[PDB]
DNA sequence: AGCGCCTCCCCATGTGGGACCTGGAGAAACAGAGGGTGGAGGGAGCATAGAGAGTCTGTTCTAAGCTGCAAAGCAAAGGCCTGGCGACCTAGGAGACCATGGAGTTCCAGAAAGTGATAGTTATGCAGAGCGAATGGAGGGAATCAGCA
DNA sequence: TGCTGATTCCCTCCATTCGCTCTGCATAACTATCACTTTCTGGAACTCCATGGTCTCCTAGGTCGCCAGGCCTTTGCTTTGCAGCTTAGAACAGACTCTCTATGCTCCCTCCACCCTCTGTTTCTCCAGGTCCCACATGGGGAGGCGCT
């Protein structure tokens, strides 16, 4: 259950950083393809940011945005 | 032995023999069980007597001696069971019931 | 041959007064003429079919009664 | 199944009007007329009138015309009875009874009756009161003043109870009535026969004609056993 | 000509039995004949279907009683069943 | 002069034509209509007088019943005037 | 040892494989088809029986079935059904 | 002595012999001519072919390859004639035609 | 001995039957009226089916009796026999 | 949070239940209602499963068709809410009353 | 009896839209689909689409989707066609044709044809044109690409006139067509046979399939007498 | 602005005058009744198994209850437009009458066509096996609604 | 006018079960064949009745004009039904038992069809009055514009 709270807090600060940076969720989905060759849609980013997808799907989509946060921090 | 009829045996006015002949030749079954025309004739006589009694009562309230099809229509439509039996039935020269909806009246 | 105008305005007015209608719009009459034409065609087609099956050239009251009946509109008083 | 619910007793001041409900259940309400019968210990049972809920058709007795008003409400399946200008001779028990629109049918199921207290053709019943043993034969005559086409019914009433329909169409047995009772006769002469007696048969027996427009009850026989 | 039968004398006998002052017109007699023929066709067709459903090749008074219970409404069916049972009992009890 | 307000003579006509039983369409235009309608199915065919009379009785009864349902539709639409939409609704619910 | 039921489920499937070679059918749809064929059979046969009874005839021929199809079925449906019946009767009375 | 059943002689798939037997045992007439089952089997086969082909087309525009009663209801209710024939007929597990009145749509 | 089972035809079931009928808005008094209408229809069809069953000298109501009852009341049902 | 306007979910329910085919009433309450109604005609009766099933399809089809007629009566009165007067008018015109 | 009224010739500048009516009389309008085809000198007859007034159900050709829209007015018994963005290759004769909802039925009755002037199963007909005397026999072949289960029709068209239906269901005669014309064949091979000719047989003959979803007409055979 | 006494038109009742329709009597004739035969259809017992109650259980999906609110329903005013009512002049319907010729019907022959009985062979129903079409699950994307700008 | 965010519904994939389709066996019913009968074409006269045309007289309809009242639109209030959420309860699916009743088999036996005579019931035809509709007079009642209050 602690992993769910950690995912919720992490999604919270990626939403805060994305609002701070001005990038849209579709911008994140488009830049995922640039970062990994894995382009995701608006709906996938919305589902992840709302924290109601599957746990396996959550863990699968997690490391891509872990790298995306570091990419958007400076690059 | 004087050849008394089946309607007088059953105490009816409607013909048992003619109803038996119409049931036999009317292509309803292979056999007719010979108590079936008695039952049929009794049911037809009862329905005729009920309709004719209500129509004669309507003619008497209409101060008429003779029954016209208006009296038959007034007898049939004023009874719930008779109107249910003859819902899809048009009576010629019978007219309709006097019925004006309550909104259409003045004041 | 026209003859649908022979079902005049006061005839439809009388048929509506028997039905209990107090006020009648002006466009009722043409709709009623079309409705009566459709009903008459549906009954008369079956009556003519019953007549043609009997090898007859005359439409009798029995054919009309059978035609009416087949539509669930049984008519009493004509045999 | 079939029941006719009626209200409690009424203590009414004279000159006012009183409403009477006849809430019905267990049957199709519109297909049966509701008749109203008044019962006094001095005139016996008197037929007042009937309402037909199918067309709201009224018919009243001539002596109750204007004094009584019948109404129907099909939403709540209720029959209302209005009495206006209450004369001191209105302290009576009022029953509402079901009766089909068929001419052969009679007042089969009755209500309990409301006791209101203010603060043609004549049936002749030959025995006014008779005594019978536990296994005797009882014969009651209901000689009619005019001719009726076998449209006579026989009713049994216990003290402080609603009447129970025994015989309809002068020979046919009612629903649930045992075959000990037997009606006979036609035209102007009618008879009711009790075959073997029980302790239940201590009751008052009436005969009602419904062959003509004013319905008339009989005088009634009091039958008590041991 | 060709002797076509009807129910006019039978309906007139019934009418003079239930109303021995009241006459009838020709048109009302035509209505009554149409009524008797229509109800005959309905009851006989329902009894024919009832015999066909139960793999029976005869129409008895039980089929007619069940058909009368089917077509006719409640008290109408009850009184018609009483009349038919009374007539069949009288016919059996008297040859 | 004297003049009845609208709806009075209409209610009088309703009472008069509901009290009587005679046919409301003239016989000759209905006979001509029946003959022309039957011309499309048969080229040269005759008609019994009873046949046209039965057709007239059935058509007038059908029209009176449809006008009853039309009046019910008009009253349900909070009106006292019947419109063609009431006829169309009544024939739609009836299945025609 | 129980007796066997009979239906149209074999012929309806043959007609289906004529009109649609690569198309199956469920058992419920076959039940609908069996009820449809039975209903239309009773309608046409009863109509033709009434036609023979009105004309005082004692036999049902293909003329009665043709007139019953004309009365029962609506326009183009009745036209094509009359076409099919006429072609089948012409083909049957040639061998 | 041989082959050649009456359906194959008429070029049909519906059984002429079974339809003749059902016409004889159905209590419709005293006699049955031997052109009436042929006409009757042809009419039944045509109606079955029309309904089955329309239902197969409805199944084909559903990325399906099996007719369910929904496809039969879609075939029957989408036709003026067919609906008229089977207008007073309930099809089990067929549903209704998908339609919404135009005044219910938002604008 | 069952009693008060018309309430088992719940308000969401009547709402679903209205949605299949194309109804957008439903008043609150619709449900009791629908229960009464469904009850009356059920007693008519069941009464005819029980009459068809009692003629066959059976204690079991079959689907074929229901089909004959529906055919009798002009509501022919396909797919359950016949 | 997020909420849908009234009539939006009610239109998607129309679009959902008109494309589906199965029964809309629960099976066991309808079976209990059928047995309750039939016990007033003959005691100790025993239906088949297909008899109750056929009764359910018949009743649901009748109720759905009456709801289309009720909706037409409601739209004729310039409304979108069906009312008991619409049911009464539809049953009156249909001949059920 | 059955008439399909249409409008006159419409001269139209490119860019705008054009409307064509198909006012129908003599039959029940809702029971028959109205189908629209177009005719050009370049490619002959081709089917555009249809509209069923019973449920207002449309079906268009794949090459005419967006180019042509179809609407119906049930009160006036009319069917309207919209063509939008008329390019240079749109000057054509546009026909509306009644056709029943039955699969066997074909375009039995046609409209007069509106001339619009702007400022898949392959049908193989082996004879493009042929000459005949006043009494010999003519055979026209309509071998098709795919399998059609006898859903072929034969039409005769006079110059500057609407096509006339001759053969439906690949063998059946149309209404009023004499027995000189005879259709034959099934599957993929079909043929039309003229037994003995007249002076009125100088016309263009077409074969149309309606077994598949896009209906395709024939290439057309010109028949000239003497 | 509010009822009410005159005016007026319409309906309901009474009293003859006949004209039409119903009621009643006589003669064919045909169909219902009587009686004797013979073959069933349909009853009574008797048994077995399919089947329909009846109960337990675990679940999870659906119903029930509450809340905020928005939009649909209902009432009230106002206007205009469209039917109702009355007058009048005329065309067409209603009723009666005659001619007629084309049609519906009864009469008799007989010839094609349907029925009835038998054998048996072929078509069809019922039971069993095996793939395929069809559900469910899981994502994934396109479409659409709703609130902020 | 957006548009960005959030739900929701349609597209694919992949095992996974359930059911449809094919095959084999028995048995019942369909057909070929012959003898018999009997229904109905097919002329044919023969009456009859529906059409067509004439004629006259009313009277119902078509047209027009005037007005009121009813229907439609707008605006405002309110109220109630909807969308959504939380909790629990009962429907459902499976898994048994347990009787019970529906169905088939056999015996036989009552009764219904069939046929031949016969007579008496019913239907067709024709008179005779009684029921009733029309014409006219009288009176009550309901509707509706004007006076005094």
């Amino acid at each position: 259950k602690a992993l769910q709270k950690e995912l919720e807090q992490f999604a919270k600060l990626l939403k805060q950083k994305r609002i701070t940076l001005g990038y849209t969720q579709a911008d994140v989905g488009l830049t995922l393809g640039v970062l990994f060759g894995k382009v995701f849609s608006q709906t996938t980013i919305c589902r992840f940011e709302a924290l109601q997808l599957s746990f396996k799907n959550m863990c699968k989509l997690r490391p891509l945005l872990q790298k995306w946060v570091e990419e958007a921090d400076n690059n | 032995a004087k050849a008394k009829s089946r309607s007088s045996r059953a105490g009816l006015q409607f013909p048992v023999g003619r109803v038996h002949r119409l049931l036999r030749k009317g292509n309803y079954a292979e056999r007719v069980g010979a108590g079936a025309p008695v039952y049929m004739a009794a049911v037809l006589e009862y329905l005729t007597a009920e309709i004719l009694e209500l129509a004669g009562n309507a003619a008497r309230d209409n101060k008429k001696t003779r029954i016209i099809p208006r009296h038959l229509q007034l007898a049939i439509r004023n009874d719930e069971e008779l109107n249910k039996l003859l819902g899809k039935v048009t009576i010629a020269q019978g007219g309709v019931l006097p019925n004006i909806q309550a909104v259409l009246l003045p004041k | 041959r026209d003859n649908i105008q022979g079902i005049t305005k006061p005839a439809i007015r009388r048929l509506a007064r028997r039905g209990g209608v107090k006020r009648i719009s002006g466009l009722i009459y043409e709709e009623t003429r079309g409705v009566l034409k459709v009903f008459l065609e549906n009954v008369i087609r079956d009556a003519v079919t019953y007549t043609e099956h009997a090898k007859r050239k005359t439409v009798t009251a029995m054919d009309v009664v059978y035609a009416l009946k087949r539509q669930g509109r049984t008519l009493y008083g004509f045999g | 199944e079939v029941q006719l619910q009626q209200s409690g007793p009424e203590l009414v001041e004279p000159g006012t009007s009183v409403k009477m409900p006849c809430k019905a259940s267990g049957y199709t309400f519109t297909s049966y007329t509701i008749q109203w019968v008044k019962q006094t210990p001095r005139q016996g049972l008197e037929w007042i009138g009937y309402i037909y809920p199918y067309n709201a058709g009224t018919k009243y007795n001539e002596k109750f015309k204007g004094k009584a008003t019948l109404t129907s409400d099909k939403s709540s399946s209720t029959v209302y009875m209005e009495l206006s200008s209450l004369t001191s001779e209105d302290s009576a028990v009022y029953y509402c009874a079901r009766k089909s629109s068929r001419l052969r049918s009679t007042l089969d199921y009755w209500g309990q009756g409301t006791s209101v207290t203010v603060s043609d053709i004549k049936m002749t019943q030959s025995p006014s009161s008779m005594h019978a043993s536990l296994g005797e034969r009882v014969t009651i005559t209901c000689k009619a003043s005019q001719d009726i086409r076998s449209y006579l019914s026989w009713y049994q009433q216990k003290p402080w109870k609603s009447p129970k329909t025994l015989i309809y169409y002068a020979t046919s047995l009612a629903d649930g009535v045992p075959s000990r009772f037997s009606g006979s006769g036609s035209g102007q002469d009618f008879s009711l026969t009790i075959n073997n007696l029980e302790s239940d048969d201590t009751a008052t027996y009436y005969c009602l004609q419904h062959g003509e427009s004013p319905y008339t009850f009989g005088s009634g026989t009091k039958l008590e056993i041991k | 000509r060709s002797r076509k039968e009807s129910y006019s004398i039978y309906v007139y006998k019934v009418l003079k039995q239930v109303h021995p002052d009241t006459g009838i017109s020709s048109k009302a007699m035509g209505i009554m004949n149409s009524f008797v023929n229509d109800i005959f066709e309905r009851i006989a067709g329902e009894a024919s279907r009832l015999a066909h459903y139960n793999k029976r090749s005869t129409i008895t008074s039980r089929e007619i009683q069940t058909a009368v219970r089917l077509l006719l409404p409640g008290e109408l069916a009850k009184h018609a069943v009483s009349e038919g049972t009374k007539a069949v009992t009288k016919y059996t009890s008297s040859k | 002069p004297h003049r009845y307000r609208p709806g009075t003579v209409a209610l009088r006509e309703i009472r008069r034509y509901q009290k009587s039983t005679e046919l409301l369409i003239r016989k000759l235009p209905f006979q001509r209509l029946v003959r022309e309608i039957a011309q499309d199915f048969k080229t040269d065919l005759r008609f019994q007088s009873s046949a046209v009379m039965a057709l007239q009785e059935a058509c007038e009864a059908y029209l009176v019943g449809l006008f009853e349902d039309t009046n019910l539709c008009a009253i349900h639409a909070k009106r006292v005037t019947i419109m063609p939409k009431d006829i169309q609704l009544a024939r739609r619910i009836r299945g025609e």
